[PDB]
RNA sequence: UGAGCCUUGAUGUGUAGGAUAGGUGGGAGGCUUUGAAGUGUGGACGCCAGUCUGCAUGGAGCCGACCUUGAAAUACCACC
RNA sequence: CCCC
RNA sequence: GGCACGUAGCGCAGCCUGGUAGCGCACCGUCAUGGGGUGUCGGGGGUCGGAGGUUCAAAUCCUCUCGUGCCGACCA
């Protein structure tokens, strides 16, 4: 159904096993199979019901290592597309770039939230099987 | 193409553009092209401006758009001044060309309301 | 035998207009020989307009950007 | 269908 | 607290399940008939109870509100 490429990268991760932070920065060389500076996307699953006008999010990220000042905004259903950078930008520094992202959000945590704000952080790759960390 | 200032009678024959001009009709165009010395077998897109300004000068002898409706309105103000039957009828917004009014004037009196 | 549910399968005619296109949206190389585009046809959905899969003949060839769209392609990837 |  | 009704004069679809107020009765003027009705034919007649937001746009989504219901709860 596929070529040799797509299958071995899906057989290098686990979706039923929600990976961890320090375990996450080992596999993005096995999740990077492109002949350029390929990107790595992040998704943030959220824990509010945004069907109400009061729950829009909007802000800019001061990147601790640049890429770099990127804006963001949540979704109406609870999953926002963000980014940490690329796969070659010092994977070990990618964890420290994951650090600075989310601590800025809980500071601007909206007061009209219902339930828990965050749900899950998927540090996924652009050309491989995603990773959903707690 | 420019005659009269505002009207563009493009691709109209020499006298057809003048019949289609604002102010005059069927025979005054023939009269204009006879007083100016031009034939009526070609469109306006072939005659140069050396004669179009002459046509616009020659048509400057009749009543034009700005005085057409204003002479009409001077007459209508004479109607609003006198009080005669055609002032009374005209002051009720009623059709425009003769005498019969009872049973059939419906196009210019509008459709039936109820 | 319904309910909740992971994986997978798989999904939501607008008109515009290459285009059955969900909210975003990182994104320009995937694709390719663990064995092409066109076709040979059994099956699925269908407002049946089109999406589209098993074994293949063909067997190594297309495309993101490339134009008109409230929208760009679901090329990869992302959680629902 | 009603009625003269 | 908890869910169900508001849509032309009347009864409702659509509903308080997404893009474009529709059906029936009522009313007006025709046609149908020797005279009438049913019937076909057109025309008015409402902006979805009110407000506020999401939209490429609400009626059809969400919040408050209004009138009416029904279940339940209620030890200044
Ligand atoms: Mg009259
Ligand atoms: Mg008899
Ligand atoms: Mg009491």
């Amino acid at each position: 159904k596929l070529t040799k490429r797509m299958r071995v990268i899906r057989e290098k991760v686990d979706a039923t096993k929600q990976y961890d932070i320090n375990e996450a920065i080992a596999l993005l060389k096995e999740l990077a199979t492109a002949k350029f500076v390929e990107s790595v996307d992040v998704a943030v699953n959220l824990g509010i019901d945004a069907r109400k006008s009061d729950q829009n999010v909007r802000g800019a990220t001061v990147l601790p290592h640049g890429t770099g000042q990127v804006r963001y905004r949540n979704d109406k259903n609870g999953i926002i597309h963000t980014t940490i950078g690329k796969v070659d930008f010092d994977a070990d520094k990618l964890k420290e770039n994951l650090e600075a992202l989310l601590v800025a959000l809980k500071k601007a945590k909206p007061t009209q939230a219902k339930g828990v704000y965050i749900k899950k952080v998927s540090i996924s790759t652009t050309m491989g099987a995603g990773v959903a960390v707690d | 193409a420019r005659i009269a200032g505002i009207n563009i009678p493009d691709h109209k024959h020499a006298v057809i553009a003048l019949t289609s001009i604002y102010g005059v009709g069927k025979t005054r165009s023939k009269a204009i092209l006879a007083a100016a010395g031009i034939a009526e077998d070609v469109k306006i897109s072939e005659l140069s401006e050396g004669q179009i300004d002459t046509l616009r000068d020659e048509v400057a002898k009749f009543v034009v758009e700005g005085d057409l409706r204003r002479e009409i309105s001077m007459s209508i103000k004479r109607l609003m001044d006198l009080g005669c039957y055609r002032g009374l009828r005209h002051r009720r917004g009623l059709p425009v060309r003769g005498q019969r009014t009872k049973t059939n004037a419906r196009t210019r009196k509008g459709p039936r309301k109820p």
